[PDB]
């Protein structure tokens, strides 16, 4: 199956900064990555899609980039309700699997 | 002309249809496929007197003139006769035009009953693009 | 409006199965697919398995064998079932819509516990 990799596994900064997650492949999904975004005690909410177009309502700030094996999610300026999960999940066949996961706190 | 899937996935992705609207490349080749089976040349009358013509079977009441069919539209502006080539770029860029939005697809009868709901990625996987 | 709601068991018991109902609603389950996850409290999201517009499933590998998914169009309701409870099944299992390779709509979990 096709595993995925996501880093870092925390992440501490202040509103006003940028931060960046990684999400590599351990075989090419072919830009059928997503990343979703999870507040305490909430689901995940779907941000980013095939890569690089973001959901509808989602600012921004948030770009995604990616090809192959390698992804990430770059957050822009950071905002209070940014903090929080992040994860990555791959749609390329099946089975789908997500990413460790990446925790978003304030610094 | 019969295309490959793999042949057509790749001439849809050069001609901008991988995401278009938010649609993954799949859905316009198993589009294609219900629609006209990879023929170019494609054509299908209509109970109404609409025929459908090429690869994505563009209808000549709405979308393409074909001089015959009454109520004619041609919202595309371009003659049905355009659309029967090799070449894939006229009726991409009609298909274009019919879908404006992310519920466009529906504009293919044989997509909302035969594609949607189904791995259309499958369609593609093991295609080089 | 697209909701997706979870309903199950709670706790079960390990000498037992699992059984876990989706009821969909603002779409129709034969034109969208819907995944199954699960997250252990404080971990992360584990990929169960899906079942598409079409009626075809696919599972996670390693819990292919005690997992089932089915569903009722006309009931607009998924189902999950899961057999050979370990305790390490304890998590937040949540239903999802698939939209075209993105999960776009949630539903809120529901909770379950392997006992003794």
């Amino acid at each position: 199956d096709i595993v995925l990799t996501q880093s870092p596994a925390s992440l501490s900064a202040s509103v006003g900064e940028t931060v960046t997650i990684t999400c590599r492949a351990s075989g090419n999904i072919h830009n059928y990555l997503a990343w979703y975004q999870q507040k305490q005690g909430k689901s995940p909410q779907l941000l980013v899609y095939y890569t690089t177009t973001l959901a509808d309502g989602v600012p921004s700030r948030f770009s995604g980039s990616g090809s192959g094996t390698q992804y990430s999610l770059k957050i822009n300026s950071l905002q209070p309700e940014d903090f929080g999960s992040y994860y990555c999940q791959h749609f390329f066949s099946t089975p789908r699997t997500f990413g460790g996961g990446t925790k978003l706190e304030i610094k | 002309k019969v295309f490959g899937r793999c042949e057509l996935a790749a001439a849809m992705k050069r001609h901008g249809l991988d995401n278009y609207r938010g649609y993954s490349l799949g859905n316009w080749v198993c589009a294609a496929k219900f629609e006209s089976n990879f023929n170019t040349q494609a054509t299908n009358r209509n109970t109404d007197g609409s025929t459908d013509y090429g690869i994505l079977q563009i209808n000549s009441r709405w979308w393409c003139n074909d001089g015959r069919t009454p109520g004619s539209r041609n919202l595309c502006n371009i003659p049905c006769s355009a659309l029967l080539s090799s070449d894939i770029t006229a009726s991409v860029n009609c298909a274009k035009k019919i879908v404006s939005d992310g519920n466009g697809m529906n504009a293919w009868v044989a997509w909302r009953n035969r594609c949607k709901g189904t791995d259309v990625q499958a369609w593609i996987r093991g295609c080089r693009l | 409006q697209v909701q997706l709601q979870e309903s199950g068991p709670g706790l079960v018991a390990p000498s037992q199965s699992l059984s876990i109902t989706c009821t969909v609603s603002g779409f129709s389950l034969t034109g969208y697919g819907v995944n199954w996850v699960r997250q252990p409290p404080g971990k992360g999201l584990e990929w169960l398995g899906m079942i598409w517009g079409d009626g075809n499933t696919d599972y996670n590998s390693a819990l292919k064998s005690r997992l089932s998914i089915s569903k009722d169009n006309s009931k607009s309701q998924v189902f999950l079932k899961m057999n050979s409870l370990h305790t390490d099944d304890t998590a937040r299992y949540y239903c999802a819509r698939e939209r075209d390779y993105r999960l776009d709509y949630w539903g809120q979990g529901t909770t379950l516990t392997v006992s003794s």
